[PDB]
């Protein structure tokens, strides 16, 4: 089986620049047996390149594929705002046919620090047996950001889930939410609830916190 | 004019079976091969199944070998995908996709009319297949009170099934600065998202802020006012 590995994971580019996506096959693949797909948000995928380096039906002039063996590339001459999407590479020289994990092409802007907020579990929820502490990161670029929970100086793990918006249409930024869910029993056993955010736009990890019932 | 239409998707309990149908139109259905490609909740693409122009060559994905079955009806323009013993890991959007109208043998010679499932030039809108044991439930809407530039307030929509839910602020009036996060599946098999909006710091005392949660699959509609 052939495993396709696309790099980079996220390709930060500006309208007009040149973009080169890569796909690292685990085994040698005939150059005529490779394909590329484009998928905008909320839409079905679309064929761009087939047979290695042949533009599909109605595909713009700027798109071009190529490569051989274990290294294949898809190149956009100058990118348009309509080219910001997820791109999948596919091989079909060996069974079974496989896709890459995908390469996200994003609009690159300047670095922006996250506005970190924090929310205590509502009384409506605590009266129902559960407790959810919410940590919010607002309008931050780039996408990379680490969030670690601390309850009384104790690191948390596995009991938190993260969710992040698509790149904003106005300012081209992101927004992330980290929800720490605890039972009402374990929530009352503690006092200090912290949320430590590590980001590039920050000189040092910011820590927002609150004391229960204060 | 060329179009592929999926059908047969829906909620299916674990262990259950289901049959997907794809109506091809606008092209010579006979010459082309076909294949199914699924895409999980916010993930990449995975090759599921495929069949050639006559149906003599049918390969399946590694994860689904033995459970799934692909078939076609050239005299009626249909591609089928019988899915048996469905696990929660099979929850995805299933795309019906058209293969080639040709092939190339070992010696490098091109065979016209003998289509296969190498790549896919035409995709359908896909059909959603949800595999869960949980039952339908309306969401509980909890407030996210702003406490201590600006200030952020929101609504925690938690424990609902199935998707989707629509969140609007002050009906259709408030839009600027609103962030509705993608739903996250919990350990209980129920979904839960958050919806936040940033407002001026001193804007709290004057105007109220309500979030209009609307969960049609449960006839649930909730108006929630948020305050410190």
């Amino acid at each position: 089986e052939i495993v396709l590995t696309q790099s980079p994971a996220t390709l930060s580019v500006s309208p007009g620049e040149r973009a080169t996506l890569s796909c690292r096959a685990s085994q040698n693949v005939h150059p005529r047996y490779f394909a590329w797909y484009q998928q905008k948000r909320g839409q079905s995928p679309r064929l761009l390149i087939h047979s290695g380096s042949t533009r599909a039906a109605g595909i713009a002039d700027r798109f071009s594929g190529g490569g051989s063996g274990m290294h294949f590339t898809l190149t956009i001459t100058r990118v348009e705002p309509e080219d910001f999407a997820v791109y999948f590479c596919q091989q079909y020289g060996g069974s079974p046919y496989t896709f890459g994990q995908g390469t996200r092409v994003e609009l690159r802007r300047t670095v922006a620090a996250p506005s970190v907020f924090i929310f205590p579990p509502s009384d409506e929820q605590l009266k129902s047996g559960t407790a959810s502490v919410v940590c919010l990161l607002n309008n931050f670029y780039p996408r990379e950001a680490k969030v670690q929970w601390k309850v009384d100086n104790a690191l948390q793990s596995g009991n938190s889930q993260e969710s992040v918006t698509e790149q904003d249409s106005k300012d081209s930024t992101y927004s992330l939410s980290s929800t720490l869910t605890l039972s009402k029993a374990d929530y009352e056993k503690h006092k200090v609830y912290a949320c430590e955010v590590t980001h590039q736009g920050l000189s040092s990890p910011v820590t927002k916190s609150f004391n229960r019932g204060e | 004019e060329v179009q592929l239409v999926e059908s047969g998707g829906g909620l299916i309990r674990p262990g259950g079976s289901l049959r997907l149908s794809c109506k091809g139109s606008g092209f010579i259905f006979e010459n082309f091969g076909f294949g199914w490609v699924r895409q999980g909740p916010g993930k990449g693409l995975e090759w599921v199944s495929g069949t050639n122009w006559n149906g003599g060559d049918s390969r399946y994905g590694d994860s689904v070998k033995g459970r799934f079955t692909i078939s076609r009806d050239n005299s009626n323009n249909f591609v089928y995908l019988q899915m048996n013993s469905l696990r929660p890991e099979d929850t995805a959007i299933y795309y019906c996709a058209r293969g080639t109208d040709y092939t190339i043998d070992d010696q490098g010679i091109r065979y016209q009319g003998s289509g296969t499932f190498w790549y896919f030039d035409v995709w359908g809108r896909g059909t959603l297949v949800t595999v869960s044991s949980a039952s339908t439930k309306g969401p509980s809407v909890f407030p996210l009170a702003p406490s201590s530039g600006t200030a952020a307030l929101g609504c925690l929509v938690k424990d609902y099934f199935p998707e989707p839910v629509t969140v609007s602020w002050n009906s259709g009036a408030l839009t600027s600065g609103v962030h509705t996060f993608p739903a996250v599946l919990q350990s209980s098999g129920l979904y839960s998202l958050s919806s936040v909006v940033t407002v001026p710091s001193s804007s709290l005392g004057t105007q109220t802020y309500i979030c209009n949660v609307n969960h049609k699959p449960s006839n649930t509609k909730v108006d929630k006012k948020v305050e410190p």
